[PDB]
């Protein structure tokens, strides 16, 4: 598990990062496996597997895409109306796909960073910015229909294209915590 | 099930003297432990299996025996060993404790201290007499006194409350309380308690009168 | 071993049986410009207790003049009791 | 340090019953099975409990099969003998004890203070106090006379516990279904009967509290 | 996941006092990789072993454990201890074992004087069943499903003699370390803290 | 370790009627008992791992007639056929040929090891049932005797206890 | 025999002109390597003698 | 897990692997063994987006061998007491 | 890092590596880390050798995003003393750098 | 059958005077108890054929001085000398060098196999005296512990019994 979210108004555009910190707890963070997994090992360098799932209301349009850091972007962990235009989101690399035809979406997130390596566990100013590495954001449309709740889901896995560097002693017994 | 008994029942050592008591068994015992009980509170860690002390156990201590019978021989008699042991075993089911050896302090002989007092004035109002003889400061602690009452000797309702040897001076005490109906009491004269001391070869007359005052 | 106590160390074989023939006889010196080794040692070892007793450079006392031995049981309680 | 202090006892009718504690600190209970040793007051000690770390083997003598009952708790870390049918041979002190393990056999370390249960029903008797009057010397010794009491802990106060060199507290005496003893204080000539010598006697169990001053007929 | 279990980390912590009886158990240890006690008041948090972490998020496990008992005494104390292995489950009458009782079950020496200090002692598997399951998920017992394959003893075969100058007790670590280990069927579970 | 243990004893009679199960026992737990050699090698090791060798005797009179059947049942006769029990390794028994017969079957258990002190279910349970009424007529003796000898095979220890 | 070698006391390391002797030493454990930059965010020779 | 939905497909074949620490599962026991020694796995579902119009939604769930098994001691079948239907 | 404790003490210590901080690491699992104990038995001089563990490549000395390694030491065992002997040990840290490089010359100090 | 079994512990004090025997025990009685894996061995086998095995460890603080002997007897200490047991396989204790120890005897016994229900006389004896007494000044402690571990070596088995 990464996170999950709902909707509750037309074209609400959602944005959410991927943060290893240890620091931001859950749901606002890493939740149950995944706090304890981005901490035990210190650099990160490489992709990763998102599988996304839709489950709700019907005929709702959507589209998914991606954006690095370093560039302007919504609001993080808030729903609200996108500021940003159809130029931006496409021309960076996104996907089409209708919520009654398949419902489901096996992505790869693939590594754009500028950086050499991400790290989980850090404090300070260097904690919010030598820890992201990508940001998936999900835009709806053709809402809403008869009352029925809209809620997404989002993943995420390891992939035979990254590695692991300097083994860390785990999470203590007051951090390991789920949603 | 097996009982254990102790030889020595009431022991009196002098400083610097050899003393040695026997928990005798009537059975072949492997291990017989000991205790410590002083007066006023519970026994510690003491003496385990047959010659382990404990950490706390002061070093001049000895304990010996093969088979039945078992000693705990004490080397060097000090002041704080006023108190008394017990024994136990560790094979049966129903684990039966020692009897009990009450070892004191012997101290020279000292005179006993006699103020013996009428009852009060509100025990003749509650129609009873409690003729006490105070009986303080003295060794040894065996003494029987006897009263004189008249020219009698009534050895009954003779109220006999024990405290131990005192740990500071060495001495021992006695409370010697007659308990006396109102009339009973207000029938004789001569209210006398003497002390019987191995000293005092003449028994020391110490008394009052009811008709006084 | 037959047993299986393993131990550190190896221990040798610890007061033989009959070291020595009571005869004073040659079977130079014995201790010399040859330094005494065994006149220091260690006695709690068993091991460095089977060091060769000398404190003095020494020579051979020589053979002894009687024909018949006296340092064997079997020639020494033969005569009868 | 190790404080197995016990909670309970008290009066309770034969044939009633009662359930016993003892607390403890200062180390970990799991582990060392405990015990109740009861002190009878000839002096007379006997073992009639002992269960393990779990709630499972229980060792009773032959005594107590079937009368009393041992329960414990491994998070609480205290202890429970529940009682029952209660007679005049178990009228006795009861002490909460720790059994730790030897090389052939057990052994016991630290020992409580101390429970008082008295099986017995007469009435709950509050104490009476009388003063001892001669009717001389550098030193008399005077007394009060602390009679008629059933509940055994009480405790007679001799200005504040100021006087403590000669007070001879003698024993309580069980005499007419009643403890009787006769506390006694040594106060010189130059104090007697020129300052206070007054004794405050107290007791817990029935909550009352007498103060009774020697002076002279 | 080889890299954080047979490196050896703090489990838990027992001294040995001068104030004991021969033969007296000074600390029962509950043998599993699920073992974990220690914990920290400032900063707020309860410290756990690099093994247990690894094996909590799994149904199953199976392989060998190696403790590590490192003394830090003087040069001047001495005295001996026993390490027996007590197997079977987690819930026995364990502390009622006799001393000669315990020579019975596979054991080892050890001399508390010397230079040099850490003991690794090796737990063999010894069980009933070739799979032992994570039994911590449940909040029921149940005969049949365990979690430790035995059970430590740290008895008091000797005891402790000291000079005057220094304390009369002397600390015993236990690290957590382990060999020849297997673990399948993953689950998510924060284990909670072994307070014995 | 390895050598025959009689566990039971009981009688076979002419009075019981068909299908009646005479024996009904367990061979593992008789042959844990103090009154064994095997029991001075299981008392320090936990962990066991045997085949089962069963050997019974029987002794009728040659006026008698009838048979009985012996049939090695893994767990329980939970819900097991009587007239199916051939299926099994069994031997049966009759008054006209023999009195000897043998079964040697191997560790039929949900695991590999074996704990004595909370085992979950028993892993063999030596079944006997009337196979055919013993019938007599006037002065034959209405009695005969059954006696199961049973012996361990190729067994392992593993894992000693300090524990009894 | 088995013979269990032991830590040495005495060692002689350091820098070139700070010269250090124990009588307690240890050995000097080692991981790792000095990693070099493929992707050369420095174009130009590093700051040395010849050219400061 | 999977992610499907009911106006897809609607039927799922799946395996179902062995997730077992002990060696093997016995189908016929008694006692306290039989709650223990016989189960091997454990399939449940949650459902969502419920409910619309009424009507009836229900779930049905088969089973078949697959070639990775074996089969051990050949038993006596069940008496005609047994063998029912639901 | 060397100590120097008198013979008639006893404790231990710990010297680990630590990586950013000390977040959420464990005390009881710090020898993961490359690190070295101490003992008041045996030894007082240990060694460490750790490489350049950061998010980057080179470094920036005027503003650091966070620290690159923070050396801990950590009480592994209690210090005891009885009467007389000494109160106090030392402790001091000898720390280098090892393969140095040096790019891209500025004029402000 | 053959490890390591602790059968006695004594502590040796300063207050012992000279040639005083800190043990007498017998080594083949005391591996003769209930809670030993020895005792599953011996139960069922009567007769009893072994070699003796000893090693004896203590403990001192440094601060003492003073020094122990352990001499293996066969029978009894009937008419021995002190001043002559080095002549026995022996092994001295220093406060000094070392604390352990190790002596290997056969088994030495007017018989060859062993009976457990009624010796004769006691195999060996193992005997600790005081060779030299143990002094201390002020604050250095006045306890040091002794422990004997002794086990079987070579051992035959022959006769089972039924008795136990």
């Amino acid at each position: 598990f990464l996170c999950t979210f709902t909707f509750n108004s037309n074209n609400k555009e959602y944005t959410f990062p991927i943060t290893l910190s240890s620091t931001s707890n859950p749901p606002h963070g890493l939740p149950s496996t995944l706090r304890w997994f981005f901490n035990l090992f210190q650099l990160y360098r490489g992709p990763l597997d998102l599988t996304i799932i839709i489950t709700g209301a019907t005929d709702v349009d959507g589209m998914a895409w991606f954006t690095p850091v370093g560039l302007a972007v919504d609001t993080p962990w808030v729903e609200k109306e996108s500021a940003l235009q159809i130029d931006y989101k496409t021309a960076l690399g996104a996907v089409r796909f209708n919520t009654r035809r398949t419902g489901n979406i096996q992505i790869r997130l693939p590594w754009y960073s500028y950086l050499y390596a991400v790290s989980g566990a850090l404090d300070g100013l260097g904690d919010k910015t030598d820890s992201t590495f990508g940001l998936v954001s999900i835009q709806i449309a053709n809402y809403n229909h008869s009352d029925e709740y809209l809620s997404f889901s989002c993943y995420l896995s390891v992939t035979e294209q990254s590695e692991f560097y300097f083994p860390r002693a785990p999470l203590n017994s007051n951090a390991m915590l789920s949603t | 099930d097996i009982v254990l008994t102790q030889s020595p029942a009431i022991m009196s050592a002098s400083p610097g003297e050899k003393v040695t008591m026997t928990c005798s068994a009537t059975s072949g015992l492997s291990y017989i432990h000991w205790y410590q009980q002083k007066s006023g509170t519970s026994p510690k860690r003491w003496i385990y299996d047959t010659s382990k002390l404990a950490f706390g156990a002061p070093a001049r201590f000895s304990g010996s025996g093969s088979g039945t019978s078992y000693s705990l021989t004490i080397s060097s008699m000090e002041a704080e060993d006023a108190a008394t042991y017990y024994c136990q075993q560790w094979d049966v089911n129903p684990y039966t404790f020692g009897g009990g050896t009450k070892l004191e302090i012997k101290r020279a002989d000292a005179a006993p201290t006699v103020s013996i007092f009428p009852p009060s004035s509100e025990q003749l109002t509650s129609g009873g007499a409690s003729v006490v003889c105070f009986l303080n400061n003295f060794y040894p602690k065996d003494i029987n006194v006897k009263w004189k009452i008249d020219g009698s000797e009534r050895q009954n309702g003779v109220l006999n409350s024990w405290t131990d040897q005192d740990s500071k001076d060495s001495t021992y005490s006695m409370s010697s309380t007659l308990t006396l109906t109102k009339d009973e009491y207000e029938r004789h004269n001569s209210y006398t308690c003497e002390a019987t001391h191995k000293t005092s070869t003449s028994p020391i007359v110490k008394s009052f009168n009811r008709n006084e005052c | 071993d037959d047993s299986g106590g393993f131990s550190t160390t190896v221990s040798t074989e610890q007061n033989v049986p009959d070291p020595q023939v009571g005869i004073t006889t040659m079977r130079m010196d014995v201790s010399g410009v040859q330094a005494p080794v065994g006149a220091i040692t260690t006695i709690e070892d068993p091991v460095l207790a089977k060091k060769v007793p000398e404190t003095f450079p020494e020579l051979k006392p020589g053979e002894s003049r009687h024909t018949s031995d006296h340092m064997s049981i079997y020639k020494f309680m033969g005569r009868s009791h | 340090e190790v404080k197995l202090v016990e909670s309970g006892g008290g009066l309770v009718k034969p044939g009633g019953s009662l359930k016993l504690s003892c607390a403890a600190s200062a180390f970990t209970i799991t582990t060392y099975g405990m015990s109740w040793v009861r002190q009878t007051p000839e002096k007379r000690l006997e073992w009639v409990a002992t269960i393990t770390a779990g709630g499972s083997y229980t060792y009773y003598p032959d005594s107590v099969k079937g009368r009393f009952t041992i329960s414990r708790d491994n998070a609480k870390n205290t202890l429970y003998l529940q009682m029952s049918s209660l007679r005049s041979g178990d009228t006795a002190m009861y002490y909460c004890a720790r059994k730790v393990t030897s090389v052939a056999e057990y052994y016991f370390d630290y020992w409580g203070q101390g429970t008082t249960l008295t099986v017995s029903s007469p009435k709950t008797t509050p104490p009476s106090v009388y003063p001892l009057a001669p009717a001389a010397a550098s030193m008399v010794t005077l007394g009060c006379l602390v009679k008629g009491y059933f509940p055994e802990p009480v405790t007679v106060t001799w200005n504040s516990g100021s006087l403590s060199s000669g007070v001879h507290t003698f024993p309580a005496v069980l005499q007419s279904d009643l403890y009787t003893l006769s506390s006694s204080v040594t106060v010189p000539s130059s104090t007697w009967p020129s300052e206070t010598v007054t004794c405050n006697v107290a007791h817990p169990a029935s909550s009352t509290k007498v103060d009774k001053k020697i002076v002279p007929r | 996941f080889t890299t954080w279990t047979s490196i050896p980390t703090l489990a838990a912590q027992f001294p040995f006092n001068a104030s004991d009886s021969v033969g007296q158990q000074i600390k029962v240890i509950p043998v599993d990789p699920y073992f974990f006690q220690m914990t920290n008041t400032n900063p707020d948090q309860k410290c756990i072993t690099a093994l247990a972490s690894i094996c909590q998020m799994f149904c199953f496990w199976r392989g060998d454990l190696v403790f590590d008992f490192q003394v830090f005494p003087t040069k001047y104390h001495s005295g001996r201890l026993l390490f027996c292995f007590v197997p079977g489950n987690e819930l026995i009458d364990v502390t009622g074992i006799t001393l000669k009782q315990a020579t019975t079950a596979p054991c080892a020496v050890m001399d508390i004087a010397g230079v040099q200090s850490t003991l690794r002692f090796r737990v063999p598997w010894i069980s009933d069943t070739p799979y032992r399951v994570n039994r911590y998920t449940k909040e029921a017992h149940q005969k049949g499903e365990y979690t430790a394959i035995g059970k430590l003893i740290v008895y008091c075969y000797n005891r402790l003699t000291s000079p005057s100058n220094v304390a009369h007790h002397v600390r015993v670590n236990v690290y957590l370390s382990a060999i020849n280990l297997e673990c399948f069927a993953p689950l998510y579970h924060a284990m909670d803290v072994t307070t014995q | 370790g390895e050598k025959f243990f009689l566990i039971h004893s009981a009688r076979w009679l002419t009075t019981h009627a068909l299908f009646h199960e005479v024996a009904k026992l367990d061979v593992v737990k008789l042959l844990y008992n103090e009154q064994f050699a095997v029991q001075g090698l299981l008392r320090y090791h936990t962990y066991a791992r045997f085949g089962i060798e069963i050997q019974v005797q029987i002794n009728p009179t040659p006026f008698q007639q009838g048979g009985l059947i012996c049939a090695m049942v893994p767990g329980d006769q939970s819900y097991g056929s009587i007239a199916s029990l051939t299926v099994y390794p069994h031997g049966l028994l009759n008054c006209n040929i023999n009195n000897v017969v043998r079964i040697k079957v191997p560790f039929i258990y949900t695991r590999g090891a074996y704990h004595f002190k909370d085992p979950q279910y028993p892993v063999w349970e030596l079944t006997i049932r009337v196979w055919s009424e013993l019938n007599i007529g006037t002065g034959t003796s209405a009695y005969t005797s059954l006696n199961v000898l049973a012996r361990f095979t190729d067994l392992e220890l593993h894992g000693l206890t300090p524990l009894s | 025999e088995q013979m269990i070698q032991s830590v040495d006391r005495t060692a002689v390391t350091g820098a070139s002109y700070f010269t250090s002797v124990d009588q307690s030493s240890v050995h000097t454990a080692e991981v790792g390597s000095h990693q070099i930059e493929p992707l050369k965010t420095s174009v130009d020779k590093p700051g040395s003698k010849k050219t400061q």
